[PDB]
RNA sequence: UCCAAGGAAGGGCAGGCGCUUACCCAAUCCUAAUUCAGGGAGGUAGUGACAAUAAAUAACGAUACAGGGCCCAUUCGGGUCUUGUAAUUGGAAUGAGUACAAUGUAAAUACCUUAACGAGGAACAAUUGGAGUCUGGUCAGCAGCCGCG
């Protein structure tokens, strides 16, 4: 409530409205984009150099964003931060099982003001049956998904697209209807990059090598909480890693001064102002005689009773200089203590919708924790008696496990996103979803119960007087373990009486019932061996 | 969702009971 | 309720029950404070699981038991149930007909 | 390892400042000019008390003890029992974990053993009724100090149990601009191995002092004899003032050495209680470092605290310099508009979780 | 409201949400600088479970091994045995949907017609439910012997 409340007041016209046009790359999104800026700038601009600042009135500034479905990371990255998702559809999607999984991504990141727009339906259909198909796709989304949504139907009038009332209806819905707040995004200061400049500290032999990082000066406008609150703080760059800011800049007898001037002793602060160790809890007082004489009278206490930024970096290093490009949009993240630190963390999980595989402990996963994403080996476990007694190596339809693994440690227990990577030539989206839930709880230095089974088959049994034909082969092991308590698969207690000088599996052992020949004498509580670290 | 229902719908669902009742009531009235 | 048929509240904590059939497993209750009133009332979750699903601190919807108060079986003293957490209509999440939002 | 501190000054402070922040620090040059350089016995056992409740914490100390590298872990806690040395009472060791109590993953159920009082550290009633009602103003609803036995120096023989039940994620916002009105004054006069009349000797000394006031004077006599009294004879007194409107307290304490006059002790703790009222605005001067810790660690919000110029001393200034070396936090002060007195307002933004 | 600093200009007005409006003077009449053409007159298109209409999801044969088959009385028991398990298998069939041409023609669209395609169960993909003394899985807690959910 308060974390959404701090966002509404300082933000005005120079912080723009976040616009993310996200759809399939096969469609002509660019015509609708340049049509949208034909509504903004007078009638005459149809060139794309985005992202860039477009000044349109004092009401709202609007910066427009785009990303293809062929890029994998920004498919994650734009979803948690967008105030507006504009989905354009073709007339042949809806049970396309490989290129529509981003809907679940926007679900798990949280739904902003989102849009469905149908334009290639004009290019595909030419009969009266499209009116039923429009309503059917409306029964698919978003009206199935969220109540109060609108489906926009527009013309295929490719280059040469209208300036007329339809773009004023789209921009009517964009300009009038505003967003809904997000919990942990507003808990952090985050800045999208707008202008990207590079300074090299002019030419020297130290300005280039195998390892040389230069002075990257980056610029833009702020969103969320104000980022200048502490200099030299930590930061995350998505896809590259964690860093700290080199220098932060922003372009939109006084005792309180005497405290934090550290070149002055505190006796000089008191002495210039008026007129040692806190390990002693009892405060200072005067002498018993002076305080007694002064407090002969008690009169003296008788009333006591009844935004633009200019940001400096000495990063990135040399290898990402070769990774320069026209800017596919990168937002800046924010690192925090009790989240920057590492630890074993336990997460609660469930299975993806329209998902067709099992999820094993041994197949590493990409994990979206806030602004972070880590490939990590997902070790599973379950309880069956309000405590851990077993573990599982894969994820069936039967139950759904809880994950325990060494990752980064995060106390506030953020929501969870577990994505399995596919290549850019397998299905059609940058990732395929494995599991989702919340970070359950924080637990380091914990140990998993890994129990196993020892096989012993009974054949002719009495209660206290019994032999097994084959469960062991050594009398010394049984002699070491005669003090233990042996079990049976139906739950019959027992203990080893003695190996009785027979290293053959025959040995005297007691039970509290005669063991069934359909039952098996077993042993549990086995070795808990270590976590996979990665 | 369950793949259990295979049983008829409507008229064929109405068809099966009258065939059953013709077997049932004939031995019942005898 | 104030005589009403439904009300909207927020989970503050999640309790624990147990069962007898087919084994002993937790059957789940909670404590939900009314938004309009501030009264915190016990509520039951009729399903298997769904302790996984609901949460602490979520804004939920409440309904009756269809017996004019009057706790159903061996559940001592609960008069209400949850049908919609976050307005998502639990049964939709029960098969997989819906996916839970950001919070 | 990076944030460098000097000397043995504010030793319990610098450990807790690193622990709650999760930041690695360094403390060096500890008694380097002294004949016994480095850590003392209680400072070693202080970090033994740190290791008993935390997880993932790394402590590296030089061989002479003059240089300590502290790297903190998570706060877990639980149930345990610690032995305190003869150098410091248990009130030296209650004081740091009061900062650490609500932020624990499991509750603090800790039994202390040894001496329970001194001339320099805090007393039990100064903990029970001087510092515990102060944290109750911040939402710490359930806290309990169970004194099983009293421990008198040199021998001690006392047992006290800390029970903390309220666990919160941040304290609530302070709102304190008016100087509260004291309604009544109470106190606890206690003794070990000796007469109840010696308690009455402390009673008559303060009632010689505080009969002039128009508030109630009701001092509780706390006599102990048996195995529950420890091993040494001795006595002390803590006299607490009450603001029953909101729950504000002001207290004074000292213990009695052998052969001393207990009437002068009752006179002194009464007049020190009067003097502290004249020096305070909202909290006591020793209640003040309890509070200022709870200012920064709270949620991201602006609060207000009335303070006095008499609370402004060298202990206070170094208290503000320690937080900025950890949390980079600046305290912003505005004077009061009142002309009757010369107070000012302590305005501190809580950190929330901001890096 | 603008300002070159002189002056100039408009009347506090619709409309939307809170509880997307396109086309034609072919009709009727009116006007005409009138056999021409126009008509913020007029005519056509968009909009949908609070209701609600008609009815599609399979039809008919075939053979072969086969029967402890059903009903009622929770019962103690009695009555009635024309029954299914198999793509064994076979030809029908219609139209959901795909499409020239014509009609209509505000210029004009839909509507009413129809050459040419479209079934052997993955079909050309219907439920919300209700019960269940069925089938499976190591747990208060316990030994001397047998067992609990």
């Amino acid at each position: 409530l308060h974390v959404p409340m701090v966002d509404r007041t300082p933000e005005d016209d120079p912080p723009p409205f976040i616009v993310a046009v996200v759809g399939p790359p096969g469609t002509g999104k660019t015509t609708l984009i340049r049509s949208l800026v034909r509504r903004m700038t007078k009638s005459t601009l149809n060139d794309i150099q985005g992202p860039i600042t477009v000044v349109s009135g004092k009401h709202r500034r609007l910066t427009f964003l785009e990303c293809p479905a062929d890029d994998l990371n920004a498919m994650i990255d734009i979803a948690k931060i967008a105030d507006l998702v504009l989905l354009l559809i073709d007339g042949n999607f809806g049970f396309e099982m490989e290129t529509m999984e981003f809907l679940n991504i926007a679900q798990h990141h949280g739904m902003p003001r989102v849009l469905g727009v149908a334009t290639h339906l004009d290019l595909f259909k030419s009969q009266s049956t499209l009116r039923a198909s429009k309503k059917r796709l409306k029964h698919r989304f978003w009206t199935e998904v969220y109540q109060g949504a609108k489906l926009f139907y527009l013309s295929g009038v490719i280059n040469g697209r209208y300036p007329d009332r339809e773009i004023l209806n789209l921009s009517r819905f964009i300009s009038v209807m505003k967003f809904r707040p997000l919990k942990w995004r507003n808990e952090h200061p985050y800045m999208l990059a707008d202008r990207f400049t590079d300074l090299t500290h002019p030419e020297l032999i130290e300005t280039q090598g195998l390892q040389i990082d230069r002075k990257v000066a980056i610029y833009g406008y702020l969103h969320g909480t104000p980022l200048p609150s502490a200099p030299g703080t930590r930061v995350h760059i998505a896809g590259v890693g964690d860093f700290s800011v080199a220098q932060i800049e922003k372009l939109p007898w006084n005792i309180g001064k005497l405290i934090y001037m550290d070149n002055i002793s505190p006796e000089e602060c008191i002495r210039r102002w008026r007129g040692v160790d806190l390990e002693k809890f009892v405060p200072y007082f005067d002498t018993f005689e002076k305080l007694a004489k002064k407090w002969k009278s008690v009169d003296a206490i008788k009333e006591r009773f009844l935004s633009y930024v200019r940001i400096v970096f000495e990063k990135v290093p040399m290898e990402f200089v070769k990774n320069f490009n026209p800017k596919f949009p990168i937002v800046m993240g924010g690192l925090l203590p009790t989240e920057i630190k590492f630890g074993i963390v336990k997460a609660r999980l469930r299975r993806h919708r329209w998902h067709k595989k099992i999820l094993k402990t041994n197949d590493p996963l990409v994990l979206s924790l806030g602004w972070r994403r880590f490939q990590t080996l997902p070790i599973y476990t379950t309880t069956d008696s309000r405590t851990r007694t077993r573990m599982l190596k894969y994820t069936p339809e039967h139950t759904y496990c809880n994950a325990a693994f060494y990752g980064p440690l995060c106390s506030p227990n953020t929501p969870f996103c577990g994505v399995q990577i596919v290549a850019n030539s397998d299905t059609g989206n940058g990732f395929r979803i494995a599991a989702t839930g919340i970070v359950e709880e924080i637990d380091v230095n914990i140990e998993i119960v890994k129990k196993l089974k020892l096989v012993g088959f009974p054949y002719k049994i009495f209660k206290n007087t019994a032999f097994i034909k084959d469960m062991f082969s050594s009398a010394m092991e049984v002699a070491r373990f005669e003090g233990a308590q042996i079990k049976t698969v139906s739950g019959i207690r027992g203990e080893i009486k003695r190996a009785l000088s027979k290293p053959e599996g025959h040995y005297r052992a007691a039970f509290e019932d005669k063991i069934l020949m359909s039952d098996i004498v077993i042993l549990r509580s086995w070795y808990p061996v270590r976590v996979k670290k990665f | 969702k369950t793949e259990k229902p295979k049983k008829p719908k409507g008229r064929a669902y109405k068809r099966l009971l009258y065939t059953r009742r013709f077997v049932n009531v004939t031995l019942v009235n005898g | 309720f104030g005589g009403s048929s439904h009300a909207k509240g927020i989970v503050l904590e999640k309790l624990g029950i147990e069962s007898k059939q087919p084994n002993s497993a937790i059957r789940k209750c909670v404590r939900v404070q009314l938004i309009k009133n501030g009264k915190k009332v016990t509520a039951f979750v009729p399903n298997d699981g769904c302790l996984n699903f609901v949460d602490e601190n979520d804004e939920v919807l409440l309904a009756g038991f269809g017996r004019k108060g009057k706790a159903k079986g061996d559940i001592p003293g609960v008069r209400f149930k949850v049908v919609k957490v976050s307005g998502v209509s639990l049964l939709a999440l029960w098969k997989e007909k819906k996916e839970k939002p950001r919070s | 390892k990076y944030t460098t501190f000097q000397g043995s000054q504010n030793f319990r402070l610098r450990i807790v400042l690193a622990t709650l922040s999760g930041k690695p620090i360094k403390i060096e040059k500890i008694r380097s000019g002294d004949l016994n350089p480095g850590l003392k016995d209680y400072e070693v056992s202080f970090l033994r008390l740190i290791e008993s409740v935390t997880n993932g914490s790394v402590i590296e100390i030089s061989y002479t003890g003059t240089t300590v590298i502290y790297r903190p872990g998570i706060i877990v806690g639980g149930a345990s029992t610690h032995i305190c040395p003869s150098s410091k009472p248990v009130g030296y060791f209650v004081e740091p974990m009061l900062y650490l109590a609500p932020f624990s993953k499991k509750k603090f159920s800790i039994l202390f053993k040894g001496i329970t009082a001194s001339h320099n550290d805090a007393g039990i009633e100064a903990i029970k009724w001087g510092l515990m009602p102060v944290m109750e103003k911040f939402g710490v609803r359930e806290c309990a100090l169970h004194t099983l036995k009293r421990g008198s120096p040199p021998l001690g023989g006392g047992e006290v149990h800390l029970v903390v039940d309220s666990l919160i994620a941040q304290p609530i916002t302070m709102h304190e601009i008016d100087r509260p009105i004291i309604s009544s004054i109470t106190g606890v006069a206690y003794s070990t191995r000796v007469s109840p009349s010696l308690v009455n000797r402390m009673i008559d000394g303060a009632k010689k002092v505080l009969k002039n006031l128009q508030c109630e004077v009701n001092i509780t006599a706390d006599v102990w004899r048996g195995e529950n009294s420890g091993k040494s004879p001795g006595w002390g007194i803590t006299l607490v003032a009450q603001s029953k409107q909101k729950g504000w307290s002001y207290f004074a304490e000292d213990i009695g050495d052998a052969g001393s006059i207990p009437e002068e002790l009752g006179e002194k703790v009464a007049c020190q209680l009067l003097e502290e009222i004249s020096k305070s605005a909202a909290v006591g001067r020793n209640q003040l470092p309890l509070a200022i810790v709870y200012m920064v660690i709270g949620k991201e919000d602006i609060g207000r605290l009335r303070i006095n110029k008499e609370q402004i001393d060298e202990r206070f200034i170094i208290l503000l310099r320690d937080i900025k070396k950890i949390f980079n936090t600046e305290v912003f002060l505005k004077p009061v508009d009142e002309a009757d007195n010369e107070d000012m307002i302590a305005t501190i933004k809580g950190i929330g979780f901001t890096n």
